[PDB]
């Protein structure tokens, strides 16, 4: 009946390029009581509103979620040319969507903090002649090629990262590089949704209240 | 088997800055970072700096920024070390060297497999000064047993190193080059012996052969016993 | 900063026998720790990477373990090409810190220095310098005191030394003293001498000359 955000509120959230997906269906959401347990410090949504995307019913919803540092807010937009948009994390074009940028208060003590925040800085494929670069830009609704080559805390700023390819994928080598920023007093995330509307099977649906 | 090699000694004054540079021969730098690591004469080895050709990426040691700068040329496969504000502290070996494998954290951090031949930087207020070259004539002070002891003294002379041979190369048993020392002046000055049979102090010639390349000096000097 | 102890700073060994150098992290390093050989004059070569991997060519008579802080170089055999310098280092975190080094000699025999001297050369003198040279040739151990005196007035402050690398092939080291004192200076005394004080001497041994 009700939609369930309890793993977000449970473990340390990984970074943005390594964003934890939640996929909703056929469920009833509170969204004001889940942003009541934290302190919003920004709401921004695309082709809806922040106060219709707590009130409408949808086919599905998808929550993403990810330890992200308050400074960079401008670097989590699409209009930015920032390696955050380009490597990281790119949400949908065609679906309304909403970001929310949040710190952790100290009384919600289940959320732990990561060693620090860390994210991808450059990736791309460096092919078979030694010469020739091909920039991997981070897709709408996927992860990064190189989220396989980078660690999930990045130890070092501007780490360097590099894995040989077999000549079935591709051949050559996959690279790429990483940013450290170091770690709030508090936990700061970004909280991705995406909706998607239908025709009859608009299911996740606001909790509405009775006597 | 590509190599690394890099630009040749520098000698400059102090307050000034260097430039060395570290090219990929025989192959190329690929997807592998370039550090660098220099040697102070009789001192160990310390890291500088690093550097991520494909991405341009530098990394330094806290203890030289701000007097540091690394880059790398990706079409000529050319990494660059730029050292400025030099002291005399800073006289030393600056090697180049290949990040062949990484370690558990990353890449551009590692085990250096390939190194340069390295390259000698000398930070001083001294001017280039060819060396004078004096004879240590054997004699009876200097015989022990069939055995005479005789040699060229290498005096004052900036910067190093100098090159010694006996004969043009014919003579080199018994030969020793003892390292150069540095003279309260800033020239440094060395000595070269060789130890012969004292039979033949009589017949044969020995031929200093000094070598000075910073000041494009050559001497030979003929040592003969004295009385 | 990781702060990498390496010891011994130096060791003494004949060819064939175990050698063992150690090398402390001031932290945990897990596995990223690499071995270095390095011959005078040239550029340092790896010898271990990993802690324990071997580099490709390099004799399997070189042995690294360890794990964490501690760590050990093991040589089993030592060969003639063995006797270097060897340099630990860390490859965990920045700055990349190298230890302090381990200079490996070849034990040998006790052998007295051949002590000799040399007048300054004539062409010396008439540009106004004098430079006496004394030689210590073909000594072991290394350690060896030499003094200048002149008129039997211990000099001070106006020599300088040298000693070559270990020979190869002997095991012995060589030392070059140089007294340099002016033109006038130098004529208005008698009698120059170096003393040397070495192991293999029963006493402390006077080579000298007079201005003439
Ligand atoms: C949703 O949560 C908010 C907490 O801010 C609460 O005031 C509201 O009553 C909740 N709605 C329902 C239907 O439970
Ligand atoms: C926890 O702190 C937040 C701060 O935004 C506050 O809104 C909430 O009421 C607090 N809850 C409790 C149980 O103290």
């Amino acid at each position: 009946v009700e939609c369930d955000f309890s793993p977000l509120l449970s473990g340390t959230p990984p970074q943005v390029y390594n964003f934890k997906r939640l996929v909703f269906t056929n469920c009833n959401y509170n969204l004001t009581k889940l942003l009541s347990l934290f302190s919003v410090n920004d709401f921004t949504c695309s082709q809806i509103s922040p106060a219709a995307i707590a009130s409408n019913c949808y086919s599905s919803l998808i929550l993403d979620y990810f330890s992200y540092p308050l400074s960079m807010k401008s670097d989590l937009s699409v209009s930015s040319a920032g390696p955050i948009s380009q490597f990281n994390y790119k949400q949908s074009f065609s679906n309304p969507t909403c970001l929310i940028l949040a710190t952790v208060p100290h009384n919600l003590t289940t959320i732990t903090k990561p060693l620090k925040y860390s994210y991808i800085n450059k990736c791309s494929r460096f092919l078979s002649d030694d010469r020739t670069e091909v920039p991997q830009l981070v897709n709408a609704n996927q992860y990064s090629p190189c989220v396989s080559i980078v660690p999930s805390t990045v130890w070092e700023d501007g780490d360097y990262y590099r894995k040989q390819l077999s000549p079935l994928e591709g051949g050559g080598w996959l690279v790429a590089s990483g940013s450290t920023v170091a770690m709030t007093e508090q936990l700061q995330m970004g909280f991705g949704i995406t909706v998607q509307y239908g025709t009859d099977t608009n299911s996740v649906c606001p909790k509405l209240e009775f006597a | 088997q590509v190599q690394l090699v890099q630009s040749g000694a520098e000698v400059k004054k102090p307050g000034s800055s260097v430039k060395v540079s570290c090219k990929a021969s025989g192959g190329t730098f690929s997807s592998y970072a370039i550090s660098w690591v220099r040697q102070a004469p009789g001192q160990g080895l310390e890291w500088m700096g690093g550097i991520i050709p494909i991405f341009g990426t530098a990394s330094y040691a806290q203890k030289f920024q701000g007097r540091v700068t690394i880059t790398a040329d990706k079409s000529t496969s050319t990494a660059y070390m730029e050292l400025s504000s030099l002291r005399s502290e800073d006289t030393a070996v600056y090697y180049c060297a290949r990040v062949g494998y990484c370690s558990s954290t990353s890449c551009n951090r590692g085990a250096f497999d390939i190194w340069g031949q390295g390259t000698m930087v000398t930070v001083s207020s001294a001017s280039t000064k060819g060396p004078s070259v004096f004879p240590l004539a054997p004699s009876s002070k200097s015989t022990s047993g069939g055995t005479a002891a005789l040699g060229c003294l290498v005096k004052d002379y900036f910067p190093e190193p100098v090159t010694v041979s006996w004969n043009s190369g014919a003579l080199t048993s018994g030969v020793h080059t003892f390292p150069a020392v540095l003279q309260s002046s800033g020239l440094y000055s060395l000595s070269s012996v060789v130890t012969v049979p004292s039979s033949s102090l009589g017949t044969q010639t020995y031929i200093c052969n000094v070598n000075h390349k910073p000041s494009n000096t050559k001497v030979d000097k003929k040592v003969e016993p004295k009385s | 900063d990781i702060q990498l102890t390496q010891s011994p700073s130096s060791l003494s060994a004949s060819v064939g026998d175990r050698v063992t150098i150690t090398c402390r992290a001031s932290q945990g390093i897990r596995n990223d720790l690499g071995w270095y050989q390095q011959k005078p004059g040239k550029a340092p070569k790896l010898l271990i990477y990993a802690a324990s991997s071997l580099q490709s060519g390099v004799p399997s008579r070189f042995s690294g373990s360890g794990s964490g802080t501690d760590f050990t170089l093991t040589i089993s055999s030592l060969q003639p090409e063995d006797f270097a310098t060897y340099y630990c280092q860390q490859l965990n975190s920045y700055p990349l810190t190298f230890g302090g080094g381990t200079k490996v000699e070849i034990k040998r025999t006790v052998a007295a220095p051949s002590v000799f001297i040399f007048p300054p050369s004539d062409e010396q003198l008439k540009s106004g310098t004098a430079s006496v040279v004394c030689l210590l040739n073909n000594f072991y151990p290394r350690e060896a005191k030499v003094q200048w005196k002149v008129d039997n007035a211990l000099q001070s402050g106006n020599s300088q030394e040298s000693v070559t690398e270990q020979d190869s092939k002997d095991s012995t080291y060589s030392l070059s003293s140089t007294l340099t004192l002016s033109k006038a200076d130098y004529e208005k005394h008698k009698v120059y001498a170096c003393e040397v004080t070495h192991q293999g001497l029963s006493s402390p041994v006077t080579k000298s000359f007079n201005r003439g």
